[PDB]
């Protein structure tokens, strides 16, 4: 019963802020993934090595308590589309799907 | 070689094997007796899981 906003909206060229709460957030980690319409969606962030994966300059992520923080590049223009957000139970069985935030 | 001859041995009842267990005790000590003692590292320990992330 993971929780993913989905309606915030920001200026361009600002830094930005997406959450995702959920209880099942240890043996998880995090996925968010920007479907533009009609289209496929692609890696907003990915694992190569169990420690971090915030390498890129494009994004950033950060860790709390429950929430989430996906910390984002200071432009925020040209790239818009919904976020979504996808977890693993504890018993790594069950991936948990819960929206995500179309942002304008 | 011994030809014709069929002495009984024993195995479990053996001393070989004692002074054997004996020599490698009294050897282990006397090979740790001159090295650094580590007495001070009885202190109050605060620790915290390791980072996995
Ligand atoms: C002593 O020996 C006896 C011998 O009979 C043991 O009894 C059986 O022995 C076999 C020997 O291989 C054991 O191994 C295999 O069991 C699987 C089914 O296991 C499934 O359930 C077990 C728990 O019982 C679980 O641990 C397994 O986990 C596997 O799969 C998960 C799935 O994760 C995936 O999805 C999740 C989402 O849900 C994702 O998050 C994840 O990323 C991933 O995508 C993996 O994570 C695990 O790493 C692991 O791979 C299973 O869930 C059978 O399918 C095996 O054999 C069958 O297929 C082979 C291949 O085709 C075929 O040759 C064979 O004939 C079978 O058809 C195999 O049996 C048994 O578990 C074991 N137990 C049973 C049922 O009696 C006994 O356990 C031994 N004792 C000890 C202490 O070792
Ligand atoms: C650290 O590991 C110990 C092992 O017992 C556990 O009790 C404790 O809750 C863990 N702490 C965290 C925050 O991982």
């Amino acid at each position: 019963e993971l929780t993913q906003p989905p309606s915030v909206s920001v200026s361009p060229g600002q830094t930005a802020r997406i959450t995702c709460s959920g209880a099942p957030l240890t043996s998880r980690f995090t996925y968010w993934y920007r479907q533009k319409p009609g289209q496929a969606p692609v890696l907003i962030i990915s694992r190569s090595s169990q420690r971090s994966s915030g390498w890129s300059g494009r994004f950033s992520a950060s860790w709390s308590g429950t929430t989430v923080t996906l910390t984002i590049r200071g432009v925020q223009a040209d790239d818009e589309a919904d976020y979504y957000c996808q977890s693993s139970d504890t018993s790594d069985s069950y991936k948990m799907f819960g929206g995500g935030t179309k942002l304008t | 070689h011994l030809e014709n001859v069929t002495e009984e041995f024993n195995m479990w009842k053996n001393n070989m094997v004692e002074q054997m267990h004996t020599d490698i005790i009294s050897l282990w000590d006397q090979s740790l007796k001159p090295c650094v003692k580590l007495t001070p590292l009885c202190v109050t320990l605060q620790c915290t899981n390791v980072t996995n992330n």
